[PDB]
């Protein structure tokens, strides 16, 4: 029903420097629904920002989401070596919920 | 009456009587 | 203050809130254990409706059911037509739909509220 | 072009916490004799109530989250505690009790010295204490009250009544109360007929340890709930459709007399028995509890795994965990549930009526474990109360079939069963929309 | 705390059908909780099979009439069970398969939106290739 | 508040701008205190608020909004009263008048609301 | 009640109101419960006050009242353009009674006069 | 109390300088206080020549140039004390003189009005004849 799309699609960075991964919906999500993920080389994703900019639970602060209409972003400042890995961005607005492109961040 | 060692912050060690919880018998407590 | 109706959507309810304010009337000296928490459910009573009719009283509106606002409508806070905002959702379900854009449009209901009282002060000179 | 409009009035909710009132009913005070409920305070009394059925609403409601049981539990303790402030300390009399000791009575008479109006002189005194207040310390062999060491004893007022009423809990404006009504209601999930009420269905405080006495009976089946299913340390509460009758009766009866202990102080004492030394039993049908009892195993097969179910009597602990504890009429009494509770369904069929021991205590100690108790005074007349058992509480024992043991007391659990169907949801009024109009 | 675990690993052959079930330690039950079948892909991303939620059985569009969802709540020694069975197995089912759970009690979260919702606890998954 | 109460009602119709004027005071000294004289004062705050605020709450409702004369355009049923203009304003006073129609306040109140949200629903229509 | 912008003249802080605003017994719990009462009784105050002149919810209110120059005897500019507030109110501080009165008077009378004309 | 001292009477002759110091007993501090120094004429109506308010001097038109007025607050030893010299001396300057106060702490007082004020207190007097 509805398509999203990711960019940057592989990215490098350092530790200590910020990144900025946006998100891209064909239709205009105003209700901000929009879910981040992040998952460990070999393991499953997991939930970190939820409804635009919600931040979960015993999850480290440096992870922040941006919402404006059709541009979703996820900025993560100072990062370790724990939080590579590949980053999801998914629709909960309408049926069938659907997943971005997939995209990858290494060293 | 407090029945304390004198001459015996420091401490002067002291024995007084007191009421145990039945209120007839009594006890003594250092 | 109405519950009951809550599960219709805005067309069939919004004919019923007339009915809503017509049918009804709408809307201690002791420490002991029961006078005491009827000393605090008063005082959250008037406390409640006084904040509900000064948010309702600095937008103009003044104790009236349905009130109309010059303040156009942008499409960040929502996207849907007339016909399918009301006509397949409910009220708590458009409620917590635009619960991210609350505050930003008290505050220009606020603002033009503000800007209407100057400009009639000039027309009367 | 849309233009924002504002509603005031608009149908939406979110849930939420607040003090709720009592509300009794039309009669003044209990028949103008003052309650440890104080119900004459509270009675913002019940107007006729106003129910509205939401339609085509669902709501999700959880048992174990209420706030409201939580209040409820402190209520009670907190009108327990200013019913007994202004009443009589009995701190003068634990002092050594010099009883003589050796179908045998559990009176053990006893002699001890107390003080008399006047400071200077002292009285002795003759006391019937029955054995399980008075604790061996080590013929007329000394011995002592039971809670001499950990707890400030006060006797109960002799006026006030603990005649259970029932109390409604009412709502201020701005928020409203939430009803289930739906059959069968396994108290945790989404349920699709709510109605809107106003004030809750009225509630008798009464506190029991191991059946539920006088409740209200569920609508169409035998409902068990509990909080895990899976723990072995969580106690399964059983609502019954229909209520088997236990009646209970001292069938002895005694004087009461009283001895002043100070300036205007009195302690009074039982005195001998007049008629026939006689011992108290109660009554339940044998035909009744064996049909519920043998519904209540089949509920239990369900969810359990289709295993034989074992009942088998309570293991140990203090005297309310292990036997029935009630208050007949102002008379706590303890009596011996093993004939009720000894069988193996998966079936004694018995049908004589089953007579059950009974054996009363006079102090008693707060279930929270704090240091404070009570002496309830002795009642002169023969006593008879009648009650209706409504629930059975059980918990699950260790790690081919399932061993119960019947459960003990939490205030708590007496009254979760009654108020499984509420929740208060604030109702938030106001809506803004986009409409066609346009003019401030 | 929440805690899930699926069954074991499956090799098999086209023309055959296989289940894979997730036991759920934490959930009370699953009237006031929901379960969301999703299949993770040999190097694609995420996809969206089907639900159950208020014991209301559904399917993608894609998986509709091939694949089926049942699922059993509290017993006396048995945790929640959900269950997901492929039938008419194919090439295109060599992924790698997960069962994700969100909380429904409260409508003013944000974890769920008129049935289609996030995926707040996750599996650890089952490797399933034919 | 209560003066001049003899008077009929058209005599002290025209007497309510001196009851309305000077101030239509005590209790407003903070105590926070817990003794005899504490409690009361603080019963008798909450006493005057919710009066104040019942009665507002009930003129709102019906589009008067604060002012002492609020017209209506609800028609007048002769199964409240039978009386004329006359022998209403002329020969009765308030209380009287008030006694009179004490059958029918709950029903006027139901149609003065019925008749305040109709005419409100109708003033959108003409805006659009 | 905005402090800040209590130093300036009167003209050029009128411009800048674009916005007005937006149990136990314990030691602290029945401060608690004193707070809460001053709040809710000070705010009806001012609001019968300004509802009997007519005012009802406006910031700004126009009153029908002429300005007698015994209660003040300098011009418009003077008055606005060099008087803060609280110089101004501390000015007139002995004709605020008498002016509610004739506001009160004034609106009653302007209440009256429109029945007669609805007739 | 308050209460307010000032120096003895002088006599003097045209070309010379006097200074009358006045020192005010029961004042805090010449902060919240303000201090106007007033000269009376013998038969003829008083004057006034100059003030000290919040630290700061001036004087009347009249008396500006020739008169200087300074002040000094609390010492362990001294109370608050404050000065005026008359400087260029002439005969027209004789006259009894008086150093008052006034309160300045709150604004709702009526007393002083924009460094305008009745004064409360005022001073005994210091009588200067040349
Ligand atoms: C809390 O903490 C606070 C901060 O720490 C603290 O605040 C400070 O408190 C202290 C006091 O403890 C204050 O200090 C005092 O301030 C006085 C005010 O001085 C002002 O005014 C004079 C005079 O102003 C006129 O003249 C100048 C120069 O000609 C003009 O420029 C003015 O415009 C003005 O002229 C107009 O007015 C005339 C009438 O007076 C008209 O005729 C004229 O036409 C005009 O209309 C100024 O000179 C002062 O200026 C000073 O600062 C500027 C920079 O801004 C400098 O350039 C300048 O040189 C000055 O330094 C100021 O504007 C002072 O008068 C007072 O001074 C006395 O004490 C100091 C020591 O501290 C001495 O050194 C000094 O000599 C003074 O002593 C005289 O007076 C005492 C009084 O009894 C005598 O006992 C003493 O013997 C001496 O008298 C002798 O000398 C006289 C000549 O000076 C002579 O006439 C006598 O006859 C005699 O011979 C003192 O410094 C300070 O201001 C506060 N600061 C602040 C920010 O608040 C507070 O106290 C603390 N609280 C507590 C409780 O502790
Ligand atoms: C408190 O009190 C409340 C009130 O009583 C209580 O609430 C009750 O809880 C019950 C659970 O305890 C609950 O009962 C369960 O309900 C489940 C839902 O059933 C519905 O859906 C199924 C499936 O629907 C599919 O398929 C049908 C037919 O094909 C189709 O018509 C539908 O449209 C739908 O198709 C859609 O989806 C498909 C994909 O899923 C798609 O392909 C289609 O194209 C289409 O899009 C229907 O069949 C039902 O009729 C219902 O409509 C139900 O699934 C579950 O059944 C299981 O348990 C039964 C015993 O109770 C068994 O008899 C049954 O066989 C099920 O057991 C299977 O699953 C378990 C799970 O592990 C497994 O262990 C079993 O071995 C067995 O698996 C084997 O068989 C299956 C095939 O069935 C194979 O796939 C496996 O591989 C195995 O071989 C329960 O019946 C009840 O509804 C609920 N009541 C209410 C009113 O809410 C609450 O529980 C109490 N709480 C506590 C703590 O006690
Ligand atoms: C009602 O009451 C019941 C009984 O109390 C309760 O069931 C029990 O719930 C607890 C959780 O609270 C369960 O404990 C977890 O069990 C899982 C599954 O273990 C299975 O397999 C082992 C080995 O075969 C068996 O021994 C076991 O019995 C189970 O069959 C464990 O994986 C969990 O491990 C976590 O705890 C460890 C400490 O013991 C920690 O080291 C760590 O946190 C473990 O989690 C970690 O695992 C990940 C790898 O998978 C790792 O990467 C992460 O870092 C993660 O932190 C845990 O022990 C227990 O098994 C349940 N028992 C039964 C019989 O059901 C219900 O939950 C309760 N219901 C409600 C609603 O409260
Ligand atoms: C901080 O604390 C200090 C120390 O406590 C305090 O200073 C003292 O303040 C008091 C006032 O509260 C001063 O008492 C007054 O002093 C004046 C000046 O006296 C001087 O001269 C005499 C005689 O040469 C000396 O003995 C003395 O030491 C001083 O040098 C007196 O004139 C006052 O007299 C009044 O009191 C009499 C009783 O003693 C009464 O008969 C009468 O009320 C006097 O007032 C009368 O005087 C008028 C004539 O001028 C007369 O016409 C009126 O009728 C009027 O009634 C009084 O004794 C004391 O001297 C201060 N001492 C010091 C060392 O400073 C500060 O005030 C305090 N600060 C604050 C802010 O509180
Ligand atoms: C739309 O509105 C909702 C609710 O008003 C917003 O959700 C809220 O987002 C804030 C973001 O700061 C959350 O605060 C954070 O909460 C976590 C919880 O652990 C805490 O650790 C952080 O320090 C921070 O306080 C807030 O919890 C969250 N509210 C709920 C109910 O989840 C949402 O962000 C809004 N949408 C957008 C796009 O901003
Ligand atoms: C009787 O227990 C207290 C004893 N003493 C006090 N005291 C108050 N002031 C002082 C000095 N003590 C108490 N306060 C609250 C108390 C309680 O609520 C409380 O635990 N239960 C009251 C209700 N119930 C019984 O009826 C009971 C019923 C069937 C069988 C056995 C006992 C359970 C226990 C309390
Ligand atoms: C949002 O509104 C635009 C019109 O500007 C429309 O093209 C688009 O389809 C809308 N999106 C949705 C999801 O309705
Ligand atoms: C609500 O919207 C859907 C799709 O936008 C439409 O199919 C449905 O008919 C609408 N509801 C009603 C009651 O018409
Ligand atoms: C009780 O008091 C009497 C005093 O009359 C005394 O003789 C007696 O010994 C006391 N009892 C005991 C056990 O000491
Ligand atoms: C207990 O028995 C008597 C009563 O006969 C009592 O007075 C005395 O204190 C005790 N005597 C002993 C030691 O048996
Ligand atoms: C809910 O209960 C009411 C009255 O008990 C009943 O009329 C209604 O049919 C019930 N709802 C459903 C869905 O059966
Ligand atoms: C519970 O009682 C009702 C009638 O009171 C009866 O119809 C029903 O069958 C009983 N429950 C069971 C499980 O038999
Ligand atoms: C039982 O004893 C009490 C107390 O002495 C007495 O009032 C009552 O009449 C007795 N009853 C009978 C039947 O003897
Ligand atoms: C209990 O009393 C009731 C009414 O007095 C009676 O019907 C019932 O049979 C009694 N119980 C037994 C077991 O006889
Ligand atoms: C059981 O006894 C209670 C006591 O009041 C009564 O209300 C209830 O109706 C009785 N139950 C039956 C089925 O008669
Ligand atoms: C009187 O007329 C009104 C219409 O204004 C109507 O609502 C009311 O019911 C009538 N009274 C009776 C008793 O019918
Ligand atoms: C009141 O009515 C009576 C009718 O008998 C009339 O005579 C009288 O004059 C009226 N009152 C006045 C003040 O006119
Ligand atoms: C000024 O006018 C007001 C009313 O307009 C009046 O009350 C006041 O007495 C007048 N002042 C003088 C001095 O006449
Ligand atoms: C003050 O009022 C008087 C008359 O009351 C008038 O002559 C004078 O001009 C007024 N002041 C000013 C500055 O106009
Ligand atoms: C107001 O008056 C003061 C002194 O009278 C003057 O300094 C100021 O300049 C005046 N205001 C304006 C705007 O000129």
């Amino acid at each position: 029903d509805i398509q999203m799309t990711q960019s940057p699609s592989t990215l490098s960075a350092s530790t200590g420097d910020t990144v900025r991964i946006s998100c891209r919906a064909s239709q205009s999500i105003t209700g901000n629904w929009v879910a981040w993920y992040q998952q460990r080389p070999g393991k499953a994703p997991r939930l970190l920002i939820y409804r635009g900019a919600a931040l979960l639970g015993g999850v480290p602060s440096r992870f922040r989401g941006s919402a404006a209409g059709t541009d979703f972003t996820l900025t993560i400042g100072n990062l370790q070596a724990e939080d590579f890995g590949t980053f999801y961005c998914q629709q909960y607005d309408t049926y069938p919920g659907t997943f971005g492109q997939g995209t990858k961040v290494e060293v | 009456t407090l029945n304390c060692t004198s001459a015996t912050d420091d401490v002067r060690n002291c024995s007084f009587n007191m009421t145990t919880e039945l209120r007839d018998k009594q006890q003594k407590v250092y | 203050g109405f519950l009951g109706a809550a599960g219709s959507t805005m067309g069939a309810a919004s004919i019923t809130l007339t009915v809503q304010a017509r049918q009804l009337l709408s809307g201690l000296l002791q420490l002991t254990v029961w006078g005491i928490k009827q000393l605090q459910a008063r005082v959250l009573a008037v406390e409640r409706y006084l904040q509900d009719q000064k948010f309702l009283g600095l937008w103009g509106c003044s104790g009236k059911i349905i009130c109309c606002t010059a303040v156009p409508w942008n499409s960040s806070w929502s996207n849907k037509t007339f016909e399918e905002i009301w006509n397949n959702m409910t009220w708590i379900e458009w409620e917590r739909e635009i619960s991210n854009y609350t505050s930003q449009i008290y505050d220009i209901l606020t603002i033009s509220q503000t800007q209407q009282e100057k400009n009639e002060k000039d027309l009367l000179e | 072009n849309l233009w924002v409009t504002v509603y005031y009035g608009v149908p939406v909710w979110r849930d939420a916490d607040t003090t709720l009132f009592c509300a009794s009913d039309a009669k003044a005070y209990e028949t103008e004799v003052h309650n440890v409920w104080a119900t004459h305070a509270c009675v913002p009394t019940d107007p006729n109530p106003q129910e509205m059925h939401l339609k085509n609403v669902t709501e999700n409601f959880n048992m174990w989250k209420n706030n409201m049981v939580e209040q409820m539990h402190e209520d009670i303790i907190s009108l327990w505690d200013q019913s007994l402030k202004p009443c009589v300390k009995l701190t003068p009399l634990c002092v050594t009790l010099n009883c003589t000791s050796a179908i045998t009575d559990d009176v053990r008479n006893c002699s001890f010295n107390m003080t008399t109006e006047l400071r200077d002189k002292q009285q002795k005194v003759y006391a019937l204490f029955y054995k399980l207040d008075i604790v061996p310390i080590d013929n007329f062999s000394e011995y002592r009250l039971i809670n001499c060491n950990t707890s400030v004893i006060k006797q109960a007022c002799p006026k006030v009544s603990f005649d259970p009423i029932p109390i409604h809990y009412c709502t201020p404006a701005g928020y409203a109360i939430l009803r289930c009504n739906d059959k069968k209601f396994n108290g945790t999930g989404p349920c699709k007929n709510v109605s809107s009420v106003q004030c809750t269905h009225g509630i008798k405080p009464v506190v029991s340890t191991q059946l539920l006495l006088n409740g209200s009976l569920a609508e169409e089946g035998i409902i068990i709930r509990s909080e895990n299913l899976t723990n072995n340390a969580k106690t399964i509460i059983v609502h019954f459709n229909e209520s088997v009758k236990i009646n209970c009766t001292r069938p002895s009866n005694n004087t009461r007399t009283g001895i002043h202990i100070g300036p205007g102080q009195v302690f009074y004492k039982t005195g001998d028995i007049i008629g026939d030394i006689r011992k108290a039993y109660c009554n339940i049908s044998g035909a009744q509890w064996h049909k519920v009892l043998g519904r209540v195993a089949n509920k239990l097969k369900e969810h359990f795994n289709n295993k034989t179910i074992v009942f088998k009597p309570s293991s140990g602990g203090d005297p309310e965990i292990t036997m029935h504890s009630f208050n007949c009429r102002g008379e706590f009494f303890y009596c011996n549930t093993t004939k009720l509770f000894n069988s193996t369904w998966g079936e004694t069929r018995d049908n004589g009526t089953i007579t059950i021991p009974c054996r009363i205590k006079q102090i008693i100690n707060m279930w929270q474990g704090v240091g404070q108790a009570m002496y309830a005074p002795p009642i002169k007349g023969v006593i008879k109360c009648l009650s209706n058992i409504t629930g059975i509480l059980l918990t699950r024992d260790g790690g081919n079939n399932e061993t119960f043991r019947p459960g003990g007391g939490d205030m708590r659990d007496n009254w979760r069963n009654e108020l499984y169907k509420y929740k208060v949801v604030q109702i938030e009024p106001l809506g803004i929309a986009p409409t066609k109009c346009k003019r401030r | 705390q929440i805690h899930l675990v699926q069954s074991g690993t499956e090799v098999k052959k086209p023309g055959s059908s296989v289940t894979v079930s997730c036991k759920a330690y934490g959930v009370n039950t699953f009237g006031l909780y929901a379960v969301n079948w999703v299949r993770q892909a040999p190097g694609q991303s995420l996809e969206y099979i089907g639900q159950i939620w208020r014991w209301k059985s559904s399917a993608s569009h894609h998986f509709r009439g091939r694949v089926l969802i049942s699922a059993v709540d509290l017993t006396g020694s048995s945790p929640p069970i959900s269950s997901l069975e492929i039938k008419n197995l194919t090439s295109d089912d060599t992924a790698v398969y997960f069962c994700t759970t969100t909380s429904t009690y409260d409508r003013w979260s944000g974890l769920h939106h008129d049935g289609v919702m996030a995926f707040s606890s996750w599996g650890q998954g089952t490797l399933i290739s034919v």
